[PDB]
């Protein structure tokens, strides 16, 4: 079965997949916005 | 700009520090954590 | 024994420090 | 430098120092890896820490 | 035999000879005690 | 002419914001009575 | 150097002045309202003077049950009413 | 050519006022959680659940006396995440069972995993040697030694150190009494790398700042320095002689006497971690065997060692009932020791 | 020259030289291995798996040989207590001899590698320099590791081509080397269950196999291979320096918590076992069980094991020694001999009265005596003038069933307060303190050292780690920075972006 | 006392194995060139 | 939880009344970036 | 006492008498002493990490520097261009004489303060006091960690010279 800590195990894996997929989206869709110029 | 002088500002800003660490103190001796 | 050693390694200690005063290496300006 | 005969029949697995695929090649492949490896490594340390507890699991002498 | 061309000198100066002198004479000055016990 | 809101901008913000609304939290703390 | 405006232009400017004169109080009285209103206590679980004991108890309430440990605080918390 | 992986390098590295890089993404959530976390939790915290304490503004504690208190004994070694089985999501719950202790520990380890990396990267970019960082794995040996392994080797979390002023110095008395750690060889070498590397930071700035060359005309003399000059500020070969003379050796190499300068204080903190590691076991140097031994036949003899086993003993006795509260302890008075009188 | 910290890097561009100094290396590790086990052997009293088991004689490889299955010796004993046994070869005295032996064929090998250092398999073919193909011979050694890591899990481990694992019962009372089957379900993660290990070795070594094959076949991306400097071989340092800390790590800490690879009757006890009274609640049980089956209270306790017993007493708690306390555990409280049995202390009115039992932080500890419900009744007191609780005024006795004293009652206040005394320590043993003049101080097991060696190992291995990283990607520096670096580099401002001359602003 | 019979040659290998390494590669640089 | 708007409406108030004096600037900031 | 162990029963007495550890001027004591030991492994390292290249890869690289030579066997502007990085570029010193100066000031003065707090608690002005300082609404008493603190001190004044004092107060 899918104890209690096992479903906890899921929302923390998933909490942190989401505040690190946030985190990379903005940092990617920032860099694109305000490029180095060469 | 620059329009409010510095030393104004950080006289200010002191004068600030000074009255809430003062009113931490002040709490040392009244309500709780005085020992009374 | 214990004593001995105790003495011993301080007294080589003494002896480094003569040495690494009065036989040391001179600074040279290069 | 000495030839021996196993040198000779060693030779071509000390032959391509320095040979790289183009670019990113598999790098890819590597993350999606490391991170199936990084989730595994967390599950067997909270189930040592019984922050996971699954069923028919006892962490214990009395396994 | 050919002689290998990877060989290097190697060198103490005195500073070094009595630095080290002092850290191991310290060490067991220090650590004797414990082993005695 | 110089940007307002930087990187520099969030980082004085996430100490400043909190440091004042913490420091009003510690005021009313003095005049708390058992 | 760097870019950004010199900090010392920013807080001797009018503008800065105009925003954060209502800024900072309006944060400073918000932390104030989350003590005075007991807001704190309850978001943190921090007794009040009046909850650390019941009125004739005097043994400390420890958790000493690691996986009832929040059931055994939510016990501790109900004895004092 | 420029990917987005390339593109997002571009922007981490921006020259700005506050460097990000890629050690940032690390770096900045993790140290800003730990330093927020121990602001949240001795402002409106209690450990009233977990050690029977007050320790936070909100109660009435002061900047010496508030902690983020480590959690209860029972909780053993778990690493009491907000949605794992102790809490079950419950903040305030989390709270009075001491998560904010594990979340200020974890996220502490990771932000200084953080910062080492930082100093790589930033040593990379400029162009230097990484010493810097080098010299920080003291700091993080130290950390790791006593806030991870020492409370790993023992029953539980509980008896890592509170992270407070006042905690703290409980955590110093504790390692006194119960562990003797004063005797510890390692904690010794760890005390000379500290007071050394004081010493020489003294003695480094002192000595050049009295055998400066005249470079300007003012009689305060820092502006007589220009940070591109070529030539050094301060006479070596006066400084050299002054030492020789005072002291009987000197330094005669600039390079060796910085180098010198991180390897006492790095060393030494090295060290301490060591017995740290021993103490996690209880692996202590508690005892002299030879000193007992004679101590028990002879009642006349006494040392200044075993004057302060007495004081451990006190310490143990007086301070364990309030101190270890899961254990339960009763100890009557008239078990307590005590000399005449006090 | 070199400073004398440097000597070794004139290896680093000499890879037949290399390969000699691991030799040597090796011959020496293996030597070790072979002297330690004759020194054992030439120590180790086998005459009393229950009260002088291994852990107790300060045995450190003795235990490791027993883990996968070397339990007898050429002179017909074994280390479960039985006679007249065969070990065959594979005695500890053969797999003593075998590492000797192995040593000597691994220092001839390195002679000849020292001297024929100049073999043209060592040179890239293309420019004649000297030249290791790092990324190859990494799938190459997988590879290799995968085919042992599996054969041991699916030969060794399993019994199908060999003996088997240590393995035993909750309270390590009947271990023995047993074939251990594979479990393949979520309780293979559990580090007590036997099975989970045969189930890694066989998984992790195909992995291994497959992981082989493609780093044999497939090159690093560009990217990778500059980005980890793969053709400089202190990055293979750096990051094997890494792994092993990493493993490290993970041995000190199966040691102290246990595992089905830290058996009991091999290591000795954990401290979390005194800690929570593991085996005392388990002899409880036995004899309550005893008792509502009509048993008297004298055949309860006699029918507890004196291995169980021994279990429950302090002075196997790993936790209860000192970082120069050296030797044996046999040296501190002596050679035990027999269980005294188990006292019960009562007063004048008959209570039964309970010692408070020291925990594992106190050097020292005082003699408390509580009812079934903590009050206290007894005590042995400091100050006399206001004593309450002494054994005198309470008059306390205490009675011994099952072990030694079984039957027997002492009432008079010296020996109940001695009785008291040992029972803060759990059961009760008669020590010889003779034969080794053991000095009556407490010394940790072999559990407890190998985890202090290898918390410490791991640490510094740490140092070792970032030191070679760093040396590894700051080679081009490190002599020093360039003499001509052009200050805009570190002003601020000048390039957009920081150490990258084509941004200019 | 009754001391630990090992202290002593544990101190005098301790002091003796290192202190020799230092002086052998200190007079082997003077002995240069 | 009425203390939550009460706590929450200062900081509210002030946000909104810095976003009011720095508008004009922002999106000139923004429409430069871009 | 001149020696190591009686080094450490003066210490131990010390808190026990004057609660040294909750002084402010012992505290300032610690902060120059670690500080000292933090600013010598960060100007070490500083240094260290730009010095400039004169020296092969076999070679040590303190040879690179020459007693009495006249130019400086570092790069300062590198070594500044890191540390104000690493931080940000004001909390660095980019004056030499500026940076020793703050080497030798802040441990010197944070040890005045360590002499300071034992010569003033030979006068027995001692470290703060909060023993039983939070009370709830009842009056019980609250304890916080200073009064742990207070536990272990008390431990070690009924110890210490066992057989001394025949009267209930430890007056000197
Ligand atoms: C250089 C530094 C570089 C940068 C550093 C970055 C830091 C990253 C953060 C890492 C965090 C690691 C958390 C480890 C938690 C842990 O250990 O949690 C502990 C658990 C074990 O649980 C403990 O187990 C104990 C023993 O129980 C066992 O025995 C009992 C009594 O018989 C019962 O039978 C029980 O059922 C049985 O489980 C007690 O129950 C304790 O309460 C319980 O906490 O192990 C586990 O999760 C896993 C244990 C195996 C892996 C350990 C590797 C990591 C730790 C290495 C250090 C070892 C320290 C040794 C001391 C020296
Ligand atoms: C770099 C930033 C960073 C890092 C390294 C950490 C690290 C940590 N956090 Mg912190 N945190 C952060 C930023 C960070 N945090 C931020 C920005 C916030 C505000 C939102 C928080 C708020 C926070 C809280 C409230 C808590 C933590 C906790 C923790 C600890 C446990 C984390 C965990 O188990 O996640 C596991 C998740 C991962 C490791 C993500 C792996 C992603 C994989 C590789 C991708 C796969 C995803 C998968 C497809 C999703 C499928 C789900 C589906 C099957 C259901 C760990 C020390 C806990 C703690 O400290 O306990 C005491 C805790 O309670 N963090
Ligand atoms: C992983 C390593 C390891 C471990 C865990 C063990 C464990 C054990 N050994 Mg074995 N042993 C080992 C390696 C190990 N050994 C090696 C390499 C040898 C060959 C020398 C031996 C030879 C050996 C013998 C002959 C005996 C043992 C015995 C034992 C048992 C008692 C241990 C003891 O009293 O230690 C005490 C530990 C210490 C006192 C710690 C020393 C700490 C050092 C001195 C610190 C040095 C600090 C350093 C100088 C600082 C420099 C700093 C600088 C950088 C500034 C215990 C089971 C005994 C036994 O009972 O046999 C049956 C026994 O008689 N061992
Ligand atoms: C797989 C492990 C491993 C290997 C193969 C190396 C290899 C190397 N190291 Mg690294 N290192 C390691 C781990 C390793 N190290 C660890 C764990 C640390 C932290 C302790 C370091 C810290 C380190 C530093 C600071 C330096 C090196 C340097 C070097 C290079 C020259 C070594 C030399 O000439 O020493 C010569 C050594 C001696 C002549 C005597 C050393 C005596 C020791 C201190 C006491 C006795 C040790 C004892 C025999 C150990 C027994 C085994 C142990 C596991 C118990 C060489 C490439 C040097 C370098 O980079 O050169 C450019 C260098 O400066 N290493
Ligand atoms: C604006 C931007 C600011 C950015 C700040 C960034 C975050 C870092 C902040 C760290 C602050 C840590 C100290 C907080 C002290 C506090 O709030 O006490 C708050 C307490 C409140 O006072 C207490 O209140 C209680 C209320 O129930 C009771 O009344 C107690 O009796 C009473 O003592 O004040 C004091 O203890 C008085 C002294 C405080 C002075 C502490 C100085 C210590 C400095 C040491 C060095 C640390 C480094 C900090 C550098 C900055
Ligand atoms: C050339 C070769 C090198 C020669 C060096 C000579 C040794 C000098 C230094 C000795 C150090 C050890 C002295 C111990 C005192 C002693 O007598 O032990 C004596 C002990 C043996 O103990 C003896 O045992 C006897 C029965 O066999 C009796 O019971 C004796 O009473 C008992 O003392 O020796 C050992 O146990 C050696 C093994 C120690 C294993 C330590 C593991 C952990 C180490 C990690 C350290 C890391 C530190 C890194 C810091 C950076
Ligand atoms: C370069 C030479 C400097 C000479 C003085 C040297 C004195 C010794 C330095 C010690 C004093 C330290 C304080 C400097 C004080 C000082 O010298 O003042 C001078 C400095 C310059 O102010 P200006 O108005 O000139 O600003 C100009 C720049 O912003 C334009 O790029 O003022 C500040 O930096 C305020 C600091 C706010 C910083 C808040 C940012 C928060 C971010 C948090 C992240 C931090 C880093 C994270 C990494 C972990
Ligand atoms: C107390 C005085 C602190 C300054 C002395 C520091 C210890 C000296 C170390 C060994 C000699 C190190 C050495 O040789 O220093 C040399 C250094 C530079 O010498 P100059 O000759 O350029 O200037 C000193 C006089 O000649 C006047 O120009 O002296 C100073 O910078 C004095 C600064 C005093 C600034 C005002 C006085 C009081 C300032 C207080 C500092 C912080 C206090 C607050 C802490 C809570
Ligand atoms: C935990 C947690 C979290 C976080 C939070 C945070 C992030 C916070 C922050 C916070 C903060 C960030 C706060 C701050 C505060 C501050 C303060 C409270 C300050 C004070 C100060 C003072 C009081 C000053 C003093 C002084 C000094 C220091 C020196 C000189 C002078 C004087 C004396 C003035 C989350 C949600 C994620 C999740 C859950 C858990
Ligand atoms: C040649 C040959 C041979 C012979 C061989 C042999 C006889 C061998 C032996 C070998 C050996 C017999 C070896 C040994 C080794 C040892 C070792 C290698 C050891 C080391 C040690 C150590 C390293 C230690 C350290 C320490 C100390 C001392 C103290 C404490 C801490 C520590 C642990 C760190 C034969 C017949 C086969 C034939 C073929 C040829
Ligand atoms: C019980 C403790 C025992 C510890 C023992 C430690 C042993 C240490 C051995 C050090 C070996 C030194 O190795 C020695 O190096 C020197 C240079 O340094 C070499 O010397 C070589 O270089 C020098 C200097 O250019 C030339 O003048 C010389 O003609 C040449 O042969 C020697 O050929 C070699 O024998
Ligand atoms: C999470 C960062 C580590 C993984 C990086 C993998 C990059 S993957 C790589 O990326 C390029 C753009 O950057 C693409 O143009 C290219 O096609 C793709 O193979
Ligand atoms: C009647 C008082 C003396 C006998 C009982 C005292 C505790 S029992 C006694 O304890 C010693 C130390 O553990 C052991 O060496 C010895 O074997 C054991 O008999
Ligand atoms: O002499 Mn040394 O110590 Ca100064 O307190 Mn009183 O006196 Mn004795 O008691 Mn506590
Ligand atoms: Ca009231
Ligand atoms: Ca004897
Ligand atoms: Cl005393
Ligand atoms: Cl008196
Ligand atoms: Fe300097
Ligand atoms: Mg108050």
């Amino acid at each position: 079965t899918i104890t209690p800590s096992l479903k906890g195990f899921f929302i923390g894996l998933l909490s942190g997949a989401v505040v690190l997929g946030l985190t990379f989206a903005v940092l990617i869709a920032i860099s694109q916005i305000d490029k180095v110029q060469r | 700009g620059g329009r409010i002088p510095l030393w104004i500002v950080a006289t200010v800003a002191g004068m600030g520090v000074i009255v809430i660490v003062g009113l931490f103190f002040y709490g040392a001796y009244a309500g709780l954590g005085s020992s009374l | 024994m214990e004593t001995i050693t105790y003495v011993f390694i301080f007294a080589c200690i003494i002896a480094l420090f003569f040495f690494a005063i009065f036989f040391r290496e001179p600074p040279r300006i290069t | 430098a000495r030839r021996t005969w196993l040198g000779d029949i060693l030779r071509p697995l000390n032959s391509e120092y320095g040979k790289v695929a183009p670019g990113w090649g598999t790098t890819p492949l590597m993350a999606v890896f490391m991170g199936l490896f990084l989730v595994f490594l967390l599950i067997i340390l909270e189930i040592y820490n019984s922050t996971l507890i699954l069923d028919g699991v006892n962490v214990s002498w009395k396994a | 035999m050919e002689p290998n061309p990877n060989r290097q000198p190697v060198e103490l100066n005195r500073t070094s000879l009595y630095l080290g002198l002092l850290l191991i004479l310290v060490l067991a000055l220090l650590f004797s005690s414990y082993f005695f016990n | 002419s110089y940007p307002i809101f930087t990187v520099r901008w969030v980082a004085v913000h996430t100490l400043a914001v909190p440091t004042i609304f913490f420091l009003g939290a510690i005021a009313a703390m003095q005049f708390i009575q058992r | 150097t760097t870019g950004e405006r010199p900090f010392s232009d920013i807080i001797t400017s009018v503008r800065y002045w105009v925003i954060h004169s209502i800024t900072i109080p309006a944060l400073f009285i918000a932390g104030w309202l989350f003590v005075s209103t007991g807001l704190a206590y309850d978001v943190f679980g921090t007794p009040r003077p009046d909850s650390y004991y019941a009125q004739e108890q005097r043994s400390i309430p420890l958790v000493t049950d690691r996986f009832e440990a929040k059931q055994q605080v939510e016990t501790f918390l109900e004895q004092l009413k | 050519e420029r990917g987005w992986f390339d593109i997002l390098d571009d922007w981490l590295k921006r020259d700005r006022f506050v460097f990000v890089g890629w050690s940032g993404i690390l770096l900045f959530p993790c140290a800003y959680l730990a330093l927020g976390g121990w602001l949240t939790g001795t402002t409106f915290v209690t450990s009233w659940y977990t050690h029977g304490l007050a320790s936070s503004y909100l109660e009435g504690c002061n900047f010496l006396t508030v902690a983020v208190s480590t959690p209860a004994n029972s909780m053993g070694h778990s690493l009491l995440l907000l949605w794992g089985p102790e809490a079950q999501g419950d903040f305030t719950r989390w709270c009075q069972l001491g998560g904010l202790w594990t979340f200020i520990a974890l996220h502490g380890a990771f932000g200084l995993i953080g910062f080492m990396l930082r100093q790589f990267e930033i040593a990379r970019l400029v162009g230097v040697r990484p010493y810097n960082a080098i010299a920080f794995s003291a700091p993080i040996a130290v950390f790791v030694s006593v806030f991870l392994i020492y409370p790993l080797g023992q029953s539980s979390w509980f008896f890592a150190p509170s992270f407070g002023v006042a905690a703290i110095f409980r955590f110093l008395l504790f390692f006194q009494g119960f562990h003797n750690w004063t005797l510890n060889p390692f904690h010794m070498m760890g005390v000379a790398g500290v007071l050394g590397g004081a010493l020489l930071c003294a003695i480094h700035g002192a000595t050049v700042e009295n055998t400066l060359f005249q470079d300007g005309e003012g009689a305060s003399t820092f502006r007589a320095f220009n940070p591109t000059q070529a030539e050094e500020t301060y006479s070596m070969v006066t400084a050299n002689r002054f030492w020789s003379q005072i002291f009987g050796i000197a330094f005669s190499n600039k390079r060796w006497l910085h180098f010198f300068m991180l390897f006492v204080p790095v060393t030494g903190l090295w060290m301490s971690a060591i017995g740290v590691v021993g103490l996690a076991l209880n692996l202590r140097s508690y005892d002299f065997i030879s000193q007992e031994i004679r101590a028990a036949e002879d009642p006349e003899f006494e040392t200044f060692y075993t004057k302060n086993l007495l004081l451990n003993e006190g310490i143990r006795a007086w301070m364990a009932p309030q101190d270890q509260p899961h254990e339960n302890f009763v100890f009557p008075e008239e078990v307590l020791p005590r000399g005449n009188a006090l | 020259g070199l400073p004398w910290y440097r000597v070794h890097t004139v290896l680093i561009n000499d890879p037949g030289r290399l390969i000699a100094a691991h030799l040597m290396h090796t011959a020496l590790v293996a030597g070790w291995a072979g002297s330690m086990a004759l020194y054992e052997l030439a120590t180790f009293d086998p005459s009393d798996p229950v009260l002088n088991p291994m852990w107790r004689q300060g045995m450190f490889v003795l235990p490791f040989m027993a883990r996968l299955g070397v339990t007898g010796s050429w002179s017909g004993w074994s280390i479960t207590g039985e006679t007249g046994i065969d070990p065959g070869f594979w005695s500890f005295e053969g797999v003593a001899l075998a590492h000797i032996v192995l040593s000597g064929l691994l220092f001839l090998a390195a002679c000849w590698h020292w001297v024929y250092w100049d073999l043209e398999l060592f040179r890239d073919p293309r420019t004649g320099e000297p030249a290791l193909d790092l990324p190859k011979m990494f799938g190459i050694h997988l590879f290799l590791a995968g085919l042992l890591c599996f054969g041991f899990g699916a030969f060794h481990l399993t019994g199908l081509f060999g003996p088997g694992m240590w393995v035993s019962d909750p309270y390590g009372l009947t271990g023995s080397v047993q074939p251990v089957a594979p479990e393949w379900g979520p309780d293979g993660f559990n580090p007590y269950n036997p099975g989970g290990v045969v189930a890694h070795h066989i998984a992790a070594g195909i992995v291994g196999i497959i992981a082989g094959l493609f780093h044999i076949l497939v090159r690093p991306p560009q990217r990778l291979y500059k980005a980890l400097r793969m053709g400089n071989i202190e990055t293979v340092l750096s990051s094997s320096i890494a792994a092993v800390f990493f493993a490290a790590f993970v041995v000190a800490g199966t040691m102290w918590y246990g595992s089905a690879t830290t058996p009991i009757e091999l290591f000795g006890p954990t401290r979390y076992q005194w800690d929570s009274s593991y085996f005392q609640q388990e002899i409880n049980r036995r004899v309550q069980a005893s008792l509502a089956s009509g048993a008297t209270l004298e055949e309860a306790w006699s029918a507890i094991p004196e291995k169980l017993a021994f279990y429950d007493y302090i002075g196997n708690n790993p936790a209860k020694g000192g970082l120069f306390r050296t030797g044996p555990m046999n040296k501190g409280d002596g050679i035990a001999q027999a269980w005294k049995g188990h006292a019960v202390f009562r007063n004048k009115e008959g209570e039964e009265l309970f010692v408070r039992r020291m925990p594992a932080f106190f050097e020292s500890f005082p003699v408390i005596l509580t009812d079934k419900n903590g009050v206290v009744k007894a005590d042995i007191p400091f100050r006399r003038a206001e004593s309450k609780y002494s054994f005198e005024q309470q008059g306390v006795t205490v009675s011994f069933y099952g072990g030694e004293l079984n039957g027997q009652t002492f009432t008079d206040p010296p020996t109940v307060k001695s009785y008291a005394r040992k029972a803060i320590f759990g059961e009760i043993f008669e020590f010889d303190t003779e034969t080794l003049n053991s000095d009556g101080i407490f010394r940790t097991s072999p559990r407890g050292w190998f985890t202090f060696a290898h918390a410490v190992f791991a640490l510094l291995f740490f140092f070792g780690h970032i030191w070679h990283g760093a040396r590894t990607l700051f080679r081009d520096v490190f002599s020093g920075i360039d003499p001509e670096l052009s200050p805009e580099q570190v002003e601020w401002g000048f390039y957009q972006k920081v150490g990258d001359v084509t941004t200019r602003k | 006392m009754e001391v630990n019979q090992l202290g002593l040659i544990a101190t005098a290998l301790f002091v003796l194995v290192p202190s020799v390494f230092l002086i052998i590669l200190y007079v082997q640089t003077e002995s240069q060139q | 939880d009425w203390r939550v708007l009460v706590v929450l409406l200062p900081v509210l108030l002030a946000a909104g009344w810095a976003v009011r004096n720095i508008l004009p600037y922002a999106v000139k900031q923004v429409q430069k970036l871009l | 006492p001149l020696g190591i162990s009686g080094t450490f029963n003066f210490m131990i007495v010390f808190q026990a008498e004057h609660n040294i550890l909750m002084h402010p001027f012992h505290q300032l004591g610690v902060a120059g002493v670690f500080g000292g030991a933090l600013f010598c492994a960060m100007h070490g390292s500083l240094v260290t990490s730009s010095l400039i290249r004169e020296t092969t890869e076999t070679e040590s690289a303190n040879y690179g520097y020459k007693f009495g030579q006249e130019e400086e066997t570092y790069n300062i502007v590198a070594a500044h261009g890191y540390f104000g990085r690493l931080i940000f570029q004001y909390a660095s010193f980019n004056n030499s004489r500026s940076l020793h100066f703050f080497l030798a000031a802040w441990p010197v003065v944070g040890v005045w303060f360590a002499a300071l707090g034992i010569s003033t608690m030979a006068f027995n002005l001692n470290g703060f006091n909060f023993n039983h300082s939070v009370i709830d609404a009842k009056g019980n008493v609250i304890n916080t960690w200073a009064d742990i603190i207070n536990r272990a001190n008390l431990g070690m004044e009924v110890m210490h010279e066992r057989n001394a004092h025949n009267f209930p107060l430890d007056l000197a």
